[PDB]
C-alpha cells in the first residue's frame, strides 16, 4: 500500500498523509511561545510585509478568548477556519454551559477537530500547527500545542520546525528550570530565541504577551525594538 | 493525461473535460444568430441522414417567453433538457418578481443551471451552446451561453462544425444599423456558407424576436425567403 | 532583437575571447544559459549564429530525442554527448524544447555539476512555454540568466522581412514599413512566412511577381494558422 | 491487494487491517501484568524534550477508578478510544449504578473498533491494555486494532515489544505476589528502553483489589528507583 | 503523480491543485487595485475587444454590489459569477440580521472561508478566480483587498492581478505614491501601468474597464468610467510622454 | 488481476475469488467440531492459546437458551453475527413468545450475508460458524459460510487440520444418532484428537464444549465441564 | 529436496557468535558475552559482527591496542539504538 | 478514442458519444429488425419474431406491447431492458393521464422517455437503457404518428423508420419507396412494410415469424394482427 | 477485457461481458428442470451429496411460499435464497394490495425486472442462479416461466437449466406435453434426471421433485418419493 489516500496504512503501519500534512506545516514558518514566571510570552516572525502589503491583514496573532490567542503556521485559510471554530467552541460553551470555559476543554475540541477533518476521505486534514497559551489553570498559566495529525501536548515551551531546528535546540539548551524571573525576563527569553531566529531586524517582529491573571497584551514595534537592542547590548558585555 | 476527472485542474492551468465539451459544440449543426436595429434573427440549419423522418415534428428554435428566442448547436437530448429547466426557471421568476423574465437574467441563471453540471465526476456538462435573442426596455440584444457554464453578448455570431469561415463572414458582413429583414437575408447567407448542400425549408428554420413578440417563421415562409437569396 | 545579442555575447562569446578576466578576478567561469520565449523567434537562430563568431563547435539536440520516453538511453547518451564535446574543445552544446523521464534531468543537472569549464564548453538550452520545471532549473552552478525573447515591435518585424528581402524582387514602390504594421504581436518565423507565403504567390502567376499587393494576402493566409481556435479560446476558457 | 478493508486477501487475510496490527511496532513500549496481589500497567516515555510536560503524554489514562489503562499506538486513536471508555463506563453506571466490569468495558470498546469497514473508515493504530479489580477479582486483558481481546496474566505491547513478552513469560507465572512482578517488569523496561530508570523516562500504575483506586504512581517510584 | 485530488498531500507538502489555481490566474487578466486618497479606483483590462462583442451590460470586468461595495473580477467567468452572486447573498444576509452595513474584511474573510472549504472537501475544486474589491465602512473607511482561490485574502495599499503582474508590482513599487496620493494620481498610475502591462502603444479606451468609489460625496458613491474621459486620460498620458521625450 | 475488486464483479470463470477468498479466511481458523444425536447437540471447540500468561481465544458464544454458535475465523464479523442472532432470539421471543426455529434464524443469517455479496460497499461477513440448537420442530447442528450459504450437518468440522476429523466423523455417523450424552461428547473428543499435531494435547485449557438438549438448555462448557469428559478419550496409540 | 529455515538467533545463538566474532579480535579474556547477548534484541547475525566491527573502531579511535568491554556496550548502544531511534 | 470510452460520463478528446454507440453495438448483437410506416390515415408496426426453439410458448416471447389502448409499441434490445422501459413507458402514460386527465399523444411519451434516458446518460450512476423505442399513435383531428427514441435520447417522428440490426438496407428500401406522392393505404403501407422486411432478411417467412400491430385514424384503438391475419396480407403480397 | 470489470459497463461491442459471466456461472451450477402438463407443473432437481457430514435432505434446492406457485433453482444457492425472499416478498406485497392470486406472467416480471435491476447499477451484480417458475390458474390458464440472472424470462412447455442444457432440451422434446397429465410427467421427469450425469464423473447426487397442479387446488406440494417409489425404479428401467 501507498500513501495516495488518507486512510490506507503502509504496509509498515505509517500513514504518510498525516507525515506529509506534519512536514506542510514544518515548511511554515517559525512560531515559538514560552510560560514564564506568570506571564506567556509569544513573538511573531519572517511576515516580511512588503511595502505595498499592509501589516494590519496579516493577522500575526487572533485571540481566541480574554485567556487564549492563537496564529497558527502554515495555510491561513485552515488558520483562518480554525480560529473561527475555536472561537465561537469557547464562546458558545461559556455561553451555554452552567460552567465557564477553561483552556484544557479548546485544547481537547481543536485536537478532535483536527483529528475528526483528519479520519476519512474526501476531506483534507489542517496544514496548520499552533502553540496555546491558557491563563486559567487555577489562575496559573499553561501551554500546549496542537498538529494536524490532530495531537496536542503540554509545554513549557514549545516551537515548530522551521523554528524548531534552531530556536528550540537554543532553548532546550538555555531553558531555566528556574521560571524566567518576571515578565520582564520572559520577554528577554522571547528577544533570545528571535535572536535565534533568523533576521531580527523588527522590521515584521510583533510580539503579544498574556500574564495570565490580566488579559492579553500587544506590544508595539517600538517596545520591541528596545527590548532587542537590550538584548543586543546584553550580549555586548558578554565578552 | 487529465480529461478523466472534471474534478482536477492542469498544470498549464486548464480544465480539459469542459475543453472537449466545447468540442461536441463544434460536433454541433451549425446556427448563425445576428441583431437588427429592429430585432434579432436566429437562424440555423438541418439535416437528415434519410428523408423518412418528419421535419417539422420537432423544432430547433424554441422560445422561453412569448417574447423570447432561443437557439443551441450540440446535441438534442441535453438541449431539450436545458430548455425545460430554462422554461421552468422562467416560470419560477414569472411567479416570484410578477414580471416575465429579462433576456440578461434568463441568461444568467440558464448559464448558472449549465455551471451546476460542473462538478462531481458523477455528472457530465451539456454539450450544447446557446444562442438567446429577446426584447428589453424598446430595444434587441442578443447572447450566448457555453458549456463552462457562462455567457457573452454578440451583435453578430454563430458557431457549430465549420464555424470560422462564419465568423470571417461576420466580420466582413456585419454593420450595427442593418434592418430585421437585411439581418435575416445575411443570416441565412452566411448559414449557406457555413454548410454545404441546397438550404430549403426542409433544411432551416429562424426565429425573429420583434419588440411586442417572438414568432418562428412558418415553412411558407422559409421557402420564401431562402428562395432569390440576392 | 537585440537584447539577446548582448547577453549572450556576454556569457557565451565573452567567456570565449577573454578567460584572462574571470582567472584575474578569480571566479568561476559562467557555465551555462537558458533562454525563454516562443518557440524559434531567434531561439536557434541565436545560438547557431553565436557559434559561428567563436568558430567552436555547435551541438543541436531537439527536445524530441530528449524525452525518448522508454528508459530508452537518458541514464547515459547525455554523457556521450559531453564527452564527445571535450574532446572537440572549445565546444558549444545546444538543446531546445526543453519542455518537450526525471532521472535522467537529475542525471543532467549532476553534469552540470560536475564538468569542467577548463575547455570553453558550454550549455545553451532553450525552451518556449514558462513551465514550473524551469524556474527550478535556475540554480547554483547551472544557469546565471534570464534572457527574454519578444515578439518583434513593429520596426523590429520590418528588419525581420529585410532580412529575406535581399533575394525578392521589388515593384516600383515597396513600402515594408506600411505591410510591417498590419501584423501586431506576430512571432518572428511567421514574419519570415509572410515572406515565406508570398513565395507561391509568385507561383500563382508564374513569373517574377513580389508585389506590394501580395504580401497584404500574403499577410491573409498566414495569420489564420496564428490564429482560428484562438478566437474560441476566449468563449472556451472563459 | 491494499485499496480497502472491504477486499479479501488471496489468503483469506486482510492486507490493511494487518498493516494497522504493523502501526502497534511504530508506538511505544507498555507492559501490563495480572496479579492475585492487584493489577500493574508500566509505560516506558523516552523523554523527547525537556520542555514537555511529562504527564502530558496519556499512554496511562483512567477510565474509572476500579479499572485501569495503557497505550500503545498514535496517540490520536488512542485519546479516541480512551474517550469512549470512558464514555462507556459512566453510562453503564448511569443506567445500573454499579461499576462496568472490566471485562465489558473491553468488550464495548471494541463495538467502536468494529468500524473500519463495517458500517454504512481505517481501524485506529493503537494496542491498548486494561487492568480491572471488580467482582472477578484482578484483571489484566488486551486488545488490539483488530477487535479481539484477551483476558492476560501478563503482557508487552508496543515497540520491542517481543524481547520483553518473551523474557516476562520465560519469569513470570500466574501466582506471583504484585511486587515482584513490578520488580521484573521494570527491570525488563530497565534492559529495553534508554537507561537508568527514572521518572523522567517511564511512567507506571497499579490498582489493587483493596485499592480500587488510584492506579498511577507520582514521585512514589524513588521507591523503584533506590530499589532496581 | 501526486496533484490528481484537491484532499492529498504530497511528499513535499505541497497542494499542487492550488498552485495550479494560481497559474491560472496568473493568466486570467490584468486587474489592478490602485494606491489613491480621497477616492479609491480600479482598473481592468479585457481580453475581449473585438468589433462584434456586444459588452450589453456596459460591463462585463467589474460588478457592484452595495452603495459603498464594488468588485473587479479576472479568472473563471463561471466562478466569477456564482461568487459574485454569493457576495450578494451574504451582504443581503449581513444588511437582515444586522441592519447595519457589512464591514469589508468580514464579508471577504468570509468569501474566502468558502473558498478554502470549497477546496478542502472531497469531489470539489478550487474556484480559480482571483478579484479585487473596495469598500468604506464606519471600521477603517477607504479599504482595498485582493483574494485568491486558496482561501487567503490580501491586503494592500495597491495590488494587481492576472498577467504580467509581476511587472506591474515592480512598478507599483517604483513609481509608489503615498498619503498625499490623489484620484487623479491614481488614473495617472493607473493609466502609465496598463499601457506598460499591455503590449499596446496608446492604449485603447474600449480595451480598460475602469470603476472608483468617491467620498467627498460622503453619503457615497461609486462610479464606473465611460470612453469619453478615459479617452481624455489616455490623451493626457499622451501629452505627459511626449512632454517627457521634450525633457531631453 | 483485474478481477479481484470488490464482489461486484463476476469473473470469467463463473466465480467471485472474494468469495473464494472469505472460503479460505474460514480455513484460517482454529479447528472445530460439531456433533449431533437424536436428543442432544454439542459441538466442541479448540481455544488457540497465545502465550503461558494470556489466556486463550474462545470459540463458543451464546445467543439464545435453545440456539448456540461457534466461530472460526476473523473474530470481529463472528461477534456481529452474534449479536445478530441474539437481537432476532429476542425478537422472536418478544412478538409470539416462542423459542426460535434454528432453520427461519439460519435462513435470516443467510440473507443478511448474501445482501454483501451482491452490493459494493461491504466485504461479505468472513467467518466459519458452526451452529447448535434445538427447537419444537427438531434437533440441528448447523455450519455457514461466508458465501452466505449454510449446511445442515449430521456433523460437521471446520478450520485448519479439520479433514482428519472429518473423516473421523464420517466414519462414525453409524454410531451417534441414539448414542448418549456422555458418548457424543467422549466421540466429539475423539474426533478433535484426530486433528491434533502430535506434540499438542487437549487440556481444559484448550478445549471447550457447547451442549443443547430438547431437556437441557445451550450452556457454554469450559474448563469446569471439559475436567470430566476429559476421561473415555481415545488414547494416541501408533 | 529439503527446506532449511533460518531464524533470528535466541539467546544462545547470539552468545555464541558474540564467542565466534569475538575470538579472533583484541580483547580482554573477561567480557560478559552473555550480558551483551541479552542486551541484544532479535537483531540479527550480521548486527553481532557489524557491533563487534564497531567495537573495535571504538578502541581504534583511542588508538587502545585492546578493545574494551566498555567499547562492546557503546557499539551496541550506537547500531542497535541508532536504527531503534 | 481508446481509454476515455470506459465511462459514459467523460468526453473523449475528440467529444463524441462513445459509450452512447456502444449501448448502440449492444443493441445490434440481438438479431432482430423492427420498422414502422406512416399513412394517409394509418401507422403500421411489424418485427421480425425470431422464435429460437419451439418448447417455449410463443406468447411468452413477444415484442409487440400496448402501452395505451390506442397506442402501439415495438422492441429491438436485451428482453430485460425492453421490459423495463415499456413497464416505464406505460407509468409514464397512466401518470399523464391522472395528472393532466386529457390523452397523452405518442409525442409526448417518447418525448418523455427520451428525456429520462438522456438523465441515466448524464448521470453516471446507472447503465443507459441499451434498447430502441418505435411508438405508433393518432393524433387529435390530424392524423397518425411514428415515433423513433433511442438510448441516446434521440426523439423525433417519421414518414417511416426502422430499428434492430438491419438499419441502412431497410432505410434504403423505405427511401426508394417513399419518394413518390401516392396513396399510401393501409394495405398498401404494410405490404411495403412486409416486403421490405422479406427483402431484407431476404427469407420467404413463415406466418410464426413475425408481429404485425397497426393503428389508423378509422381505428384508434391498437391492434396486434393475429396469424391468420398475417397470412392474409402475405396471399395479398403474393399476387 | 477491460470494459468488463463493472455491469454498469458497456463492452465496445455488444452488451456487458459481465452479465455473460452470470449466465456461463448459471451454466455450471448443479441441473434443475420443470414440466408443466395440461392442468400442472413438475419440478426436477439433482443434488450434489457433498460429504457424509451431509444429513439427507439438508439445503435442499426446493423452495415454495406461494399459495398456487412452485420453484426451483438451479444455481448458486445464497443468491438461490436471496431471489426466494424477493419473491415472496414480491408475492405477499401483490396478495396484500390487489387481494387475490398474481398471475403467475406478472409474477416472473417482476422478479425478472428486479433481477436485471441488480445488473443495472455498478456497486451491484447479476445474480448467480437461474430458476423455474410454476403454477396453474383456474380463471385463466395453466402457466409455466423460467428467469435467469440476466433479468430475461420466458414461459416454457418445458425448460432445463444446469450442466445438462441442451441433452436435456433433447429429452424435453421427446414429450408430448399438449396432452399428457402430470402422473406420466414424474416418471419421466425423474427417468430425465437419472439419464443425463447421474453420477458419471460426480460420485454421486440426490434427487428431489415439484409438483403443482389444478388437480392439487392449485396448490404446490412436493411429489413424495417416500411413497410409491414409481418414478424412482422407473429411472433404473432406463439404465439397461
Ligand atoms: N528575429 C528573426 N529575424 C529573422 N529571422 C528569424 C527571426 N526569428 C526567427 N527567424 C526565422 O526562424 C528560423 C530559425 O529558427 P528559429 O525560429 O530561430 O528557431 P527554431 O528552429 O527553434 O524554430 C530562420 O529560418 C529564420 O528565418
Amino acid at each position: 500500500s501507498y500513501d495516495r489516500a488518507i486512510t490506507v496504512f503502509s504496509p509498515d503501519g505509517h500513514l504518510f498523509q498525516v507525515e506529509y500534512a506534519q512536514e506542510a506545516v514544518k515548511k511554515g514558518s517559525t512560531a515559538v511561545g514560552v510560560r514564564g514566571r506568570d506571564i506567556v510570552v509569544l513573538g511573531v516572525e519572517k511576515k516580511s510585509v512588503a511595502k505595498l502589503q499592509d501589516e494590519r491583514t496579516v493577522r500575526k496573532i487572533c485571540a481566541l478568548d480574554d485567556n487564549v490567542c492563537m496564529a497558527f503556521a502554515g495555510l491561513t485559510a485552515d488558520a483562518r477556519i480554525v480560529i473561527n471554530r475555536a472561537r465561537v467552541e469557547c464562546q458558545s460553551h461559556r455561553l451555554t454551559v452552567e460552567d465557564p470555559v477553561t483552556v484544557e476543554y479548546i485544547t481537547r475540541y481543536i485536537a478532535s477537530l483536527k483529528q475528526r477533518y483528519t479520519q476519512s476521505n474526501g476531506r483534507r486534514p489542517f496544514g496548520i500547527s499552533a502553540l496555546i497559551v491558557g491563563f486559567d489553570f487555577d489562575g496559573t498559566p499553561r501551554l500546549y500545542q496542537t498538529d494536524p495529525s490532530g495531537t496536542y501536548h503540554a509545554w513549557k515551551a514549545n516551537a515548530i520546525g522551521r523554528g524548531a531546528k534552531s530556536v528550540r535546540e537554543f532553548l532546550e539548551k538555555n531553558y531555566t528550570d528556574e521560571a524566567i524571573e518576571t515578565d520582564d525576563l520572559t520577554i528577554k527569553l522571547v528577544i533570545k530565541a528571535l535572536l535565534e531566529v533568523v533576521q531580527s531586524g523588527g522590521k515584521n517582529i510583533e510580539l503579544a504577551v498574556m500574564r495570565r491573571d490580566q488579559s492579553l497584551k500587544i506590544l508595539n514595534p517600538e517596545e520591541i525594538e528596545k527590548y532587542v537592542a537590550e538584548i543586543e547590548k546584553e550580549k555586548e558585555e558578554n565578552e | 493525461g487529465y480529461s478523466f476527472s472534471l474534478t482536477t485542474f492542469s498544470p498549464s492551468g486548464k480544465l480539459v473535460q469542459i475543453e472537449y465539451a466545447l468540442a461536441a459544440v463544434a460536433g454541433g449543426a451549425p446556427s448563425v444568430g445576428i441583431k437588427a436595429a429592429n430585432g434579432v434573427v436566429l437562424a440555423t440549419e438541418k439535416k437528415q441522414k434519410s428523408i423518412l423522418y418528419d421535419e417539422r415534428s420537432v423544432h430547433k428554435v424554441e422560445p422561453i417567453t412569448k417574447h423570447i428566442g432561443l437557439v443551441y448547436s450540440g446535441m438534442g437530448p441535453d438541449y431539450r433538457v436545458l430548455v425545460h429547466r430554462a422554461r421552468k426557471l422562467a416560470q419560477q421568476y414569472y411567479l416570484v418578481y410578477q414580471e416575465p423574465i429579462p433576456t440578461a437574467q434568463l441568461v444568467q441563471r440558464v448559464a448558472s443551471v449549465m455551471q451546476e453540471y460542473t462538478q462531481s465526476g458523477g455528472v457530465r456538462p451539456f454539450g450544447v451552446s446557446l444562442l438567446i435573442c429577446g426584447w428589453n426596455e424598446g430595444r434587441p440584444y442578443l447572447f450566448q451561453s457555453d458549456p463552462s457554464g457562462a455567457y457573452f453578448a454578440w451583435k453578430a455570431t454563430a458557431h457549430g462544425k465549420n464555424y470560422v469561415n462564419g465568423k470571417t463572414f461576420l466580420e466582413h458582413h456585419y454593420n450595427e444599423d442593418l434592418e430585421l429583414e437585411d439581418a435575416i437575408h445575411t443570416a441565412i447567407l452566411t448559414l449557406k456558407e457555413s454548410f454545404e448542400g441546397q438550404m430549403t425549408e426542409d433544411n432551416i428554420e429562424v426565429g425573429i424576436c420583434n419588440e411586442a413578440g417572438f414568432r418562428r417563421l412558418t415553412p411558407t415562409e422559409v421557402k420564401d425567403y431562402l428562395a432569390a437569396i440576392a | 532583437l537585440d537584447k539577446q545579442i548582448k547577453e549572450i555575447k556576454e556569457v557565451i562569446e565573452l567567456p570565449v575571447k577573454h578567460p584572462e578576466l574571470f582567472e584575474a578576478l578569480g571566479i568561476a567561469q559562467p557555465k551555462g544559459v537558458l533562454l525563454y520565449g516562443p518557440p524559434g523567434t531567434g531561439k536557434t537562430l541565436l545560438a547557431r549564429a553565436v557559434a559561428h563568431h567563436t568558430d567552436c563547435t555547435f551541438i543541436r539536440v531537439s527536445g524530441s530525442e530528449l524525452v525518448q520516453k522508454f528508459i530508452g538511453e537518458g541514464a547515459r547518451m547525455v554523457r556521450e554527448l559531453f564527452v564527445m564535446a571535450r574532446e572537440h574543445a572549445p565546444s558549444i552544446i545546444f538543446m531546445d524544447e526543453i519542455d518537450s523521464v526525471q532521472r535522467t534531468m537529475l542525471e543532467l543537472l549532476n553534469q552540470l555539476d560536475g564538468f569542467e569549464a577548463t575547455k570553453n564548453i558550454k550549455v545553451i538550452m532553450a525552451t518556449n512555454r514558462i513551465d514550473i520545471l524551469d524556474s527550478a532549473l535556475l540554480r547554483p552552478g547551472r544557469i546565471d540568466r534570464k534572457i527574454e525573447f519578444p515578439p518583434p515591435n513593429e520596426e523590429a518585424r520590418l528588419d525581420i522581412l529585410k532580412i529575406h528581402s535581399r533575394k525578392m524582387n521589388l515593384t516600383r514602390g515597396i513600402n515594408l514599413r506600411k505591410i510591417a504594421e498590419l501584423m501586431p504581436g506576430a512571432s518572428g518565423a511567421e514574419v519570415k512566412g509572410v515572406c515565406t507565403e508570398a513565395g507561391m504567390y509568385a507561383l500563382r502567376e508564374r513569373r517574377v511577381h513580389v508585389t506590394q499587393e501580395d504580401f497584404e494576402m500574403a499577410v491573409a493566409k498566414v495569420m489564420q494558422k496564428d490564429s482560428e481556435k484562438n478566437m474560441s479560446i476566449k468563449k472556451l476558457w472563459k | 491487494y491494499d485499496r480497502g478493508v472491504n477486499t479479501f486477501s488471496p489468503e483469506g487475510r486482510l492486507f490493511q487491517v494487518e498493516y494497522a496490527i504493523e502501526a502497534i511496532k511504530l508506538g511505544s513500549t507498555a507492559i501490563g501484568i495480572q496479579t492475585s496481589e492487584g493489577v500493574c500497567l508500566a509505560v516506558e516515555k523516552r523523554i523527547t524534550s525537556p520542555l514537555m510536560e511529562p504527564s502530558s503524554i496519556e499512554k496511562i489514562v483512567e477510565i474509572d477508578a476500579h479499572i485501569g489503562c495503557a497505550m500503545s499506538g498514535l496517540i490520536a486513536d488512542a485519546k479516541t478510544l480512551i474517550d469512549k471508555a470512558r464514555v462507556e463506563t459512566q453510562n453503564h453506571w448511569f443506567t445500573y449504578n454499579e461499576t462496568m466490569t472490566v471485562e465489558s468495558v473491553t468488550q464495548a470498546v471494541s463495538n467502536l473498533a468494529l468500524q473500519f469497514g463495517e458500517e454504512d473508515s481505517r481501524p485506529f493504530g493503537v494496542a491498548l491494555l486494561f487492568g480491572g479489580v471488580d467482582e472477578k477479582g484482578p484483571q489484566l486483558f488486551h486488545m488490539d486494532p483488530s477487535g479481539t481481546f484477551v483476558q492476560c496474566d501478563a503482557r508487552a505491547i508496543g515497540s520491542a515489544s517481543e524481547g520483553a513478552q518473551s523474557s516476562l513469560q520465560e519469569v513470570y507465572h500466574k501466582s506471583m505476589t504484585l511486587k515482584e512482578a513490578i520488580k521484573s517488569s521494570l527491570i525488563i523496561l530497565k534492559q529495553v528502553m534508554e537507561e537508568k530508570l527514572n521518572a523522567t523516562n517511564i511512567e507506571l500504575a497499579t490498582v489493587q483489589p483493596g485499592q480500587n483506586f488510584h492506579m498511577f504512581t507520582k514521585e512514589e517510584l524513588e521507591e523503584v528507583i533506590k530499589d532496581i | 503523480r501526486y496533484d490528481s485530488r484537491t484532499t492529498i498531500f504530497s511528499p513535499e507538502g505541497r497542494l499542487y491543485q492550488v498552485e495550479y489555481a494560481m497559474e491560472a490566474i496568473g493568466h486570467a487578466g490584468t486587474c489592478l487595485g490602485i494606491l489613491a486618497n480621497d477616492g479609491v479606483l480600479l482598473a481592468a483590462e479585457r481580453r475581449n475587444i473585438h468589433k462584434l462583442l456586444d459588452e450589453v451590460f456596459f460591463s462585463e470586468k467589474i460588478y457592484k454590489l452595495n452603495e459603498d461595495m464594488a468588485c473587479s473580477v479576472a479568472g473563471i467567468t463561471s466562478d466569477a459569477n456564482v461568487l459574485t452572486n454569493e457576495l450578494r447573498l451574504i451582504a443581503q444576509r449581513y444588511l437582515l440580521q444586522y441592519q447595519e452595513p457589512i464591514p469589508c474584511e468580514q464579508l471577504v474573510t468570509a468569501l474566502c472561508d468558502i473558498k478554502q472549504a470549497y477546496t478542502q472537501f472531497g469531489g470539489k475544486r478550487p474556484f480559480g478566480v482571483s478579484l479585487l474589491y473596495i469598500g468604506w465602512d464606519k471600521h477603517y473607511g477607504f479599504q482595498l483587498y485582493q483574494s485568491d482561490p486558496s482561501g487567503n485574502y490580501g491586503g494592500w495599499k495597491a495590488t494587481c492581478i492576472g498577467n504580467n503582474s509581476a511587472a506591474a508590482v515592480s512598478m507599483l513599487k517604483q513609481d509608489y505614491k503615498e498619503g498625499e496620493m490623489t484620484l487623479k494620481s491614481a488614473l495617472a498610475l493607473a493609466i502609465k501601468v496598463l499601457n506598460k502591462t499591455m503590449d499596446v502603444s496608446k492604449l485603447s479606451a474600449e480595451k480598460v474597464e475602469i470603476a472608483t468609489l468617491t467620498r467627498e460625496n460622503g453619503k457615497t458613491v461609486i462610479r464606473v468610467l465611460k470612453q469619453k474621459e478615459v479617452e481624455q486620460l489616455i490623451k493626457k498620458h499622451e501629452e505627459e510622454e511626449a512632454k517627457a521625450e521634450r525633457e531631453k | 488481476n483485474q478481477y479481484d475488486n470488490d464482489v461486484t464483479v463476476w469473473s470469467p470463470q463463473g466465480r467471485i475469488h472474494q468469495i473464494e477468498y472469505a472460503m479460505e479466511a474460514v480455513k484460517q481458523g482454529s479447528a472445530t467440531v460439531g456433533l449431533k444425536s437424536k436428543t442432544h447437540a454439542v459441538l466442541v471447540a479448540l481455544k488457540r492459546a497465545q502465550s503461558e500468561l494470556a489466556a486463550h481465544q474462545k470459540k463458543i458464544l451464546h445467543v439464545d437458551n435453545h440456539i448456540g454458535i461457534s466461530i472460526a475465523g476473523l473474530t470481529a464479523d463472528a461477534r456481529l453475527l452474534c449479536n445478530f442472532m441474539r437481537q432476532e432470539c429476542l425478537d422472536s421471543r418478544f412478538v409470539f413468545d416462542r423459542p426460535l426455529p434454528v432453520s427461519r434464524l439460519v435462513s435470516l443469517i443467510g440473507s443478511k450475508t448474501q445482501i454483501p455479496t451482491q452490493r459494493y460497499g461491504r466485504r461479505p461477513y468472513g467467518v466459519g460458524l458452526l451452529i447448535a440448537g434445538y427447537d419444537d420442530m427438531g434437533p440441528h447442528i448447523f455450519q455457514t459460510c461466508p458465501s452466505a450459504n449454510y449446511f445442515d450437518c449430521r456433523a460437521m468440522s471446520i478450520g485448519a487440520r479439520s479433514q482428519s476429523a472429518r473423516t473421523y466423523l464420517e466414519r462414525h455417523m453409524s454410531e451417534f444418532m441414539e448414542c448418549n450424552l456422555n458418548e457424543l461428547v467422549k466421540h466429539g473428543l475423539r474426533a478433535l484428537r484426530e486433528t491434533l499435531p502430535a506434540e499438542q494435547d487437549l487440556t481444559t485449557k484448550n478445549v471447550s464444549i457447547g451442549i443443547v438438549g430438547k431437556d437441557l438448555e445451550f450452556t457454554i462448557y469450559d474448563d469446569d465441564d471439559v475436567s470430566p469428559f476429559l476421561e473415555g478419550l481415545e488414547e494416541r496409540p501408533q | 529436496d529439503r527446506k532449511i529455515e533460518f531464524s533470528l538467533p535466541d539467546l544462545e545463538g547470539r552468545t555464541h557468535i558474540f564467542k565466534i566474532h569475538a575470538r579472533s579480535m583484541s580483547v580482554e579474556r573477561d567480557i560478559r558475552f552473555e550480558l551483551l547477548a541479552r542486551l541484544c534484541p532479535n537483531s540479527t547475525g550480521a548486527e553481532i559482527r557489524s557491533v563487534c566491527t564497531e567495537a573495535g573502531m571504538f578502541a581504534i579511535r583511542a588508538r587502545r591496542k585492546i578493545a574494551t568491554e566498555k567499547d562492546f556496550l557503546e557499539a551496541v548502544n550506537k547500531v542497535i539504538k541508532s536504527y531503534a531511534k | 478514442s481508446a481509454g476515455f470510452d470506459r465511462h459514459i460520463t467523460i468526453f473523449s478528446p475528440e467529444g463524441r458519444l462513445y459509450q452512447v454507440e456502444y449501448a448502440f453495438k449492444a443493441i445490434n448483437q440481438g438479431g432482430l429488425t423492427s420498422v414502422a410506416v406512416r399513412g394517409k390515415d394509418c401507422a403500421v408496426i411489424v418485427t421480425q419474431k425470431k422464435v429460437p426453439d419451439k418448447l417455449l410458448d410463443s406468447s411468452t416471447v413477444t415484442h409487440l406491447f400496448k402501452i395505451t389502448e390506442n397506442i402501439g409499441c415495438v422492441m429491438t434490445g436485451m428482453t430485460a431492458d425492453s421490459r423495463s422501459q415499456v413497464q416505464r413507458a406505460r407509468y409514464e402514460a397512466a401518470n399523464w393521464k391522472y395528472k393532466y386527465g386529457y390523452e397523452i399523444p405518442v409525442d409526448m411519451l417518447c418525448k418523455r422517455i427520451a428525456d429520462i434516458s438522456q438523465v441515466y446518460t448524464q448521470n453516471a450512476e446507472m447503465r443507459p437503457l441499451g434498447c430502441c423505442m418505435i411508438l405508433i399513435g393518432i393524433d387529435e383531428e390530424q392524423g397518425p404518428q411514428v415515433y423513433k427514441c433511442d438510448p441516446a435520447g434521440y426523439y423525433c417522428g417519421f414518414k417511416a423508420t426502422a430499428a434492430g440490426v438491419k438499419q441502412t438496407e431497410s432505410t434504403s428500401f423505405l427511401e426508394k419507396k417513399v419518394k413518390k406522392k401516392f396513396d399510401w393505404t393501409f394495405e398498401q403501407t404494410v405490404e411495403t412494410a412486409i416486403t421490405c422486411l422479406s427483402t431484407v432478411l431476404s427469407i420467404d417467412f413463415k406466418p410464426s415469424e413475425i408481429e404485425v400491430g397497426v393503428v389508423t385514424v378509422e381505428n384508434p384503438k391498437f391492434r396486434i394482427l393475429t396469424e391468420a391475419e398475417i397470412d392474409a396480407h402475405l396471399v395479398a403480397l403474393a399476387e | 477485457t477491460g470494459y468488463d470489470l463493472s455491469a454498469s459497463t458497456f463492452s465496445p461491442d455488444g452488451r456487458v461481458f459481465q452479465v455473460e459471466y452470470a449466465m456461463k456461472a448459471v451454466e455450471n451450477s448443479s441441473t434443475a428442470i420443470g414440466i408443466r402438463c395440461k392442468d400442472g407443473v413438475v419440478f426436477g432437481v439433482e443434488k450434489l451429496v457433498l460429504s457424509k457430514l451431509y444429513e439427507e435432505g439438508s439445503n435442499k434446492r426446493l423452495f415454495n411460499v406461494d399459495r398456487h406457485v412452485g420453484m426451483a433453482v438451479a444455481g448458486l444457492l445464497a443468491d438461490a435464497r436471496s431471489l426466494a425472499d424477493i419473491a415472496r416478498e414480491e408475492a405477499s406485497n401483490f396478495r396484500s394490495n390487489f387481494g387475490y392470486n398474481i398471475p403467475l406472467k406478472h409474477l416472473a416480471d417482476r422478479v425478472a425486472m428486479y433481477v436485471h435491476a441488480y445488473t443495472l447499477y455498478s456497486a451491484v451484480r447479476p445474480f448467480g442462479c437461474s430458476f423455474m417458475l410454476g403454477s396453474y390458474s383456474v380463471n385463466d390458464g395453466a402457466q409455466l416461466y423460467m428467469i435467469d440472472p440476466s433479468g430475461v424470462s420466458y414461459g416454457y412447455w418445458g425448460c432445463a437449466i444446469g450442466k445438462a442444457r441442451q441433452a436435456a432440451k433433447t429429452e424435453i422434446e421427446k414429450l408430448q406435453m399438449k396432452e399428457m397429465t402430470c402422473r406420466d410427467i414424474v416418471k419421466e421427469v425423474a427417468k430425465i434426471i437419472y439419464i443425463v450425469h447421474d453420477e458419471v464423473k460426480d460420485k454421486a447426487f440426490e434427487l428431489e421433485l415439484s409438483w403443482v397442479g389444478e388437480l392439487t387446488n392449485g396448490r404446490h406440494e412436493i411429489v413424495p418419493k417416500d411413497i410409491r417409489e414409481e418414478a424412482e425404479k422407473y429411472a433404473k428401467e432406463s439404465l439397461k
